[PDB]
RNA sequence: CGAGCUGGAGAUACGCUUUGACUCGGGGAUGUCCGAAUGGGGAAACCCACCUCGUAAGAGGUAUCCGCAAGGAUGGGAACUCAGGGAACUGAAACAUCUCAGUACCUGAAGGAGAAGAAAGAGAAUUCGAUUCCGUUAGUAGCGGCGAGCGAACCCGGAU
RNA sequence: GAAACGAUGACUGAAUCCGCGCGGACCACCGCGCAAGGCUAAAUACUCCCAGUGACCGAUAGCGCAUAGUACCGUGAGGG
RNA sequence: CCCCCGUGACAGGGGGCGGAGGACCGAACCGGUGCCUGCUGAAACAGUCUCGGAUGAGUUGUGUUUAGGAGUGAAAAGCU
RNA sequence: AACGAUAAAAGAAGUGAGAAUCUUCUUCGCCGUAAGGACAAGGGUUCCUGGGGAAGGGUCGUCCGCCCAGGGAAAGUCGGGACCUAAGGUGAGGCCGAACGGCGCAGCCGAUGGACAGCAGGUCAAGAUUCCUGCACCGAUCAUGUGGAGUGAUGGAGGGACGCAUUACGCUAUCCAAUGCCAAGCUAUGGCUAUGCUGGUUGGUACGCUCAAGGGCGAUCGGGUCAGAAAAUCUACCGGUCACAUGCCUCAGACGUAUCGGGAGCUUCCUCGGAAGCGAAGUUGGAAACGCGACGGUGCCAAGAAAAGCUUCUAAACGUUGAAACAUGAUUGCCCGUACCGCAAACCGACACAGGUGUCCGAGUGUCAAUGCACUAAGGCGCGCGAGAGAACCCUCGUUAAGGAACUUUGCAAUCUCACCCCGUAACUUCGGAAGAAGGGGUCCCCACGCUUCGCGUGGGGCGCAGUGAAUAGGCCCAGGCGACUGUUUACCAAAAUCACAGCACUCUGCCAACACGAACAGUGGACGUAUAGGGUGUGACGCCUGCCCGGUGCCGGAAGGUCAAGUGGAGCGGUGCAAGCUGCGAAAUGAAGCCCCGGUGAACGGCUAAGGUAGCGAAAUUCCUUGUCGGGUAAGUUCCGACCUGCACGAAAGGCGUAACGAUCUGGGCGCUGUCUCAACGAGGGACUCGGUGAAAUU
């Protein structure tokens, strides 16, 4: 058949313990020096399209 | 080659393989042969040509009658193109003449012999077969059949002068499987190569044999397969 | 019947109905093509014809088996009925006669039922008085590798 | 089986009322009955269908279906 | 079949010319040899590579026939 | 875990709530005897348009083969039917059978076959040999004239009408070349300025004192009835007269003139892109079919459907006053099929599945050839998750020092070899073979000279490590077993030494054959055959051969006798009634095939008590003891070869021994080469790891 197979159901406890590292880390959001919508460090502000001057359209 | 019929292959009867084996073949056509000849009594015919005939073994002769009716006859050993052939009681002991046994001299060699006046030729038809006449008894004539058997055939029955054609089926050595295929399917399948289910020589561990019998029950080397029939009275001396 | 109706349909538009719609009860009239299928063919519901009447449309006929002819038969029915044919698993703690069982199944014929029926009988009283069915006799009498097991009928009571 | 009687595939084959068949081999006596022509209602059986009822079910029950012999499966019979 | 050379018991040998074969190599096509891969597959039997046949006892379409102790079988109790 | 082939993908622009994924543009890459194109089967609206965006789509969708609505499919000539027949199916009458049913002559059904009238273009969003434009053809009914007398079946004949291989001449579709023609422009990086570059370069029909290979043919008179049921003016047969070359008849195709068409492109409008209008050239040379001429030629054995249409005859019938045939007008033109997918994401495979599916077309360059191989036209496509990373390990690859089988059950695997030309080639042989044996050499470019080309030969010269410069592309040899050989087999673990085979033998079978299927005195196969044939059984090319035993068993044969069934025959014993009678059982003798009994029989079952192995083989696909013993080869040899004979337990058609050739067969050795190995390394791609999307399983 399907050669190595689990021997016993993994308990609600054991299953959950394994998920103690699955939690997403929230982005470190910065506020744009211009358009004043929040942005990602080292990226162009989505809203105004600025990164010192304006690079992207809108 | 002149005004014939279509011979269609078939080895099974009502559905089932009834004559074991039998298959391949070069798709042959049927040539109608005048085996009786009675109705052409008195009329002379010219040997137009000796044609090839699959379905036989005996070469075929094309007869060109004076009345312009064309017929086919088993070509006897010797008959050449441009010779005359006559049917009826009035006939010389020359090649290819059809004449009843009473008019046939003793010690004469014949082929295409009947059995009942009419019906058509029934004995010594395949190439090189001969019927040696022994001498009359009453209405009946004692004749030597290709097997060696002596039969009481009534003189009322026709015969043809001489031995059958196609000289000898000897230099015909077939050669390879497949020559046999130009004719009949994968021949003799040994019952010893069979399984217990299939045939009595079936099974065992290796090459063998143990009681000697055919496909179905019976026995095979020696067993009188002839019945307690009436045709026996009209027969004197059989074996060999 | 007596005011609603326009099918389920949960749907709008057009309408119909006290000169009695709708619905219900009872008759008729139309009933394409296939199917016994029946003009002939066919891979059901489609191809292809001929004959008679006819203004074309359109209508009628054209299968075999019975008999003079009128008129009858083919085909379909859940189960029930009789008939022709008729298993084995199974029981016998094996198996072969026996049992399962004349059961299951196939086939034929038919009807609302059929079957059977008017004593060359049952039978032991010189009683009975067509048949079928029910109770009973009775697991008696008997049959039986006298084993497993199988099993009446007469009398009597009763439906008719 | 001591196997009567019915029944019939093969062969045979009678009597005609001082006659024929039966009565559990068979005989005699006693007794019951007239085959070799046909029909014949009612009582009996069954339930596709219809009505009524129920110490029947109430959605895994009850019919396979609160409706479907559908969807689905199978070349098909069939299964569902 | 046509030109050439041979004679001790011999057979033929040579040139042209023809175009035979269950002949050869090899695609298509039929096939399945060896390895690996695939092994809850891409796939209820496959893939790449290698390999057998390749004018024959060849391969293939339609149409039709034979089945259940029955059929079919260049014979494995194979296939139905 | 996976997201279904390792044929890629990139950017721009667009759309939209939303875009790796939808549209468009420019590139890139993969197929191109297909991964293009046209049918058939099969599927069923999947087609086109406009919308949609639950679910289906292995991700996402604004999109789709999914969902909704509307539309689309056009035939006298193409397939099928109103025509024909094959296998087979059915089948009045008929032949059989418990039933149900099974067979069966004609006839009828039945294409996979025969027969039969149309081509060139145009273009819907989606059909086209169907619609439309142009110019044809087929049959039917009638009309008007020609014409002036037959017309000719349900039957006759001819004819339709048939193989495989090979091959001569001519052509076409079609393809190539060019400083042929025609058309458009421009090119510049260094040059060319066009003799460069790109593209196009003829389809149908009518006529023509034009060319033309090839291909098909006798015409008449008469005689015999005994031939075609009869008749025949038709056909066969026999005879007579002109049958050499020729002679007639036919033009595949070419050429020319005309004409309708198409034609590269250009021209205007533009509602985001299509519609409309116009139109040049048409050369010379080369190649060339599996198609056409055609039913050609030759060779061969295994000896190559039928029926209708058709052409010719008379019979009967109507008519010889309005015949048939022709010509030109009109009229007429039924039914089903036609979209789309159709080597596939629309069919079969439960899936948008790496399989399977019959036919046709299938361009160019190079390469002896080719449908091979590489690249590439036209056309189609990048395979419905994606993006990083650059671990172990696993898959598919490239290279590898020194060694070269030491690996191991085994060179398993993987290299080497590799095409064409020239030289050269063994034992052994069935004189064919073995053979591509083995081995060695050449191969590219330019020039000059020669010839038989697409090309080749000789000379000299050039370049590179290298010249079938990349792809396709035999490793070879020695000895053995087994089987002669090609072939066949276990769909899905066995391809073989299995089966088959040509050949040999025994044997049965005389024809309503044996034998076989079957309810059956049916019917049919055997066989429209006939002992030079058919059934069965065995052995298994060819060569030399095949011994001994007939007691047992079986088969064929004899019969002095013994044994034996029903039946014929009834001697006797017994029941009952008073009695004739009616009844229960019953010997002897006679009564069949069989069996016991006698002889035969081995390419009958068998044996080596009925006899104890003739040749030949032998430690063998057979041998236990066993790794027998001696020799070979190896440094070393349980295997292998050879001898020997002590054959546990070879041996003559369950064939014995041998045999050239053949083998994806099995065993042993050698050369070559090599990552099999000492002993592993590096490198590549695809997984594995990481992120975002979707998200199974056995097990418990
Ligand atoms: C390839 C997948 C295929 O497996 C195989 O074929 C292998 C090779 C086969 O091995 C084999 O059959 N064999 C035959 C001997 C060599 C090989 C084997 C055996 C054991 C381990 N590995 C290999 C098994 C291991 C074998 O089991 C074995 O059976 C033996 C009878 C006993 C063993 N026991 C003792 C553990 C068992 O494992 C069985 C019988 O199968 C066929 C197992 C059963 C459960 C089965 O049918 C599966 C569903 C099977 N069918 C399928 O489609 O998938 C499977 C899993
Ligand atoms: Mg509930
Ligand atoms: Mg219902
Ligand atoms: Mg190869
Ligand atoms: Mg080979
Ligand atoms: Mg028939
Ligand atoms: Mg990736
Ligand atoms: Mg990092
Ligand atoms: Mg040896
Ligand atoms: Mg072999
Ligand atoms: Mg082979
Ligand atoms: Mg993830």
């Amino acid at each position: 058949a399907k050669h190595p197979v689990p021997k016993k159901k993994t308990s609600k406890s054991k299953r959950d313990m394994r998920r103690s590292h699955h939690a997403l880390t929230a982005p470190n959001l910065t506020e744009c020096p211009q358009c004043h919508g929040k942005k990602l460090s080292h990226h162009i502000c989505p809203n105004c399209g600025y990164y010192d001057g304006r690079q992207v359209l809108a | 080659l002149t005004e014939a019929l279509p011979k269609t292959g078939g080895r099974n009867n009502r559905g089932r393989i009834t004559s074991r084996f039998i298959g391949g073949g070069h798709k042959r056509l049927y040539r109608i042969i005048d085996f009786k000849r009675r109705d052409k009594s008195g009329v002379n015919a010219k040997v137009a040509a000796i044609e090839y005939d699959p379905n036989r073994s005996a070469r075929i002769a094309l007869l060109h009658y004076a009345d312009g009716e064309k017929r086919y006859i088993l070509a006897p050993e010797g008959l050449t193109v441009g010779a005359t052939v006559n049917a009826g009681p009035e006939a010389e002991p020359k090649l290819g003449n059809a004449l009843p046994l009473r008019f046939v001299p003793v010690g004469a060699v014949v082929h295409a012999l009947e059995l009942v006046p009419g019906k058509g030729a029934q004995l010594a038809r395949s190439a090189g077969t001969s019927v040696q006449v022994q001498g009359k008894e009453s209405d009946y004539v004692i004749v030597r059949l290709p097997s060696g058997e002596l039969r009481r055939v009534h003189s009322e029955c026709y015969a043809t002068i001489g031995a059958v054609g196609n000289a000898e089926h000897k230099n015909i050595v077939l050669g390879k499987a497949g020559r046999s295929r130009w004719l009949g399917r994968k021949p003799h399948q040994r019952g010893s190569a069979m399984n217990p289910v299939d045939h009595p020589h079936g099974g065992g561990e290796g090459r063998t044999g143990a009681g000697r019998v055919p496909v179905t029950p019976w026995g095979k080397p020696t067993k009188g397969l002839k019945t307690r029939r009436k045709r026996k009275t009209s027969d004197r001396f059989i074996v060999t």
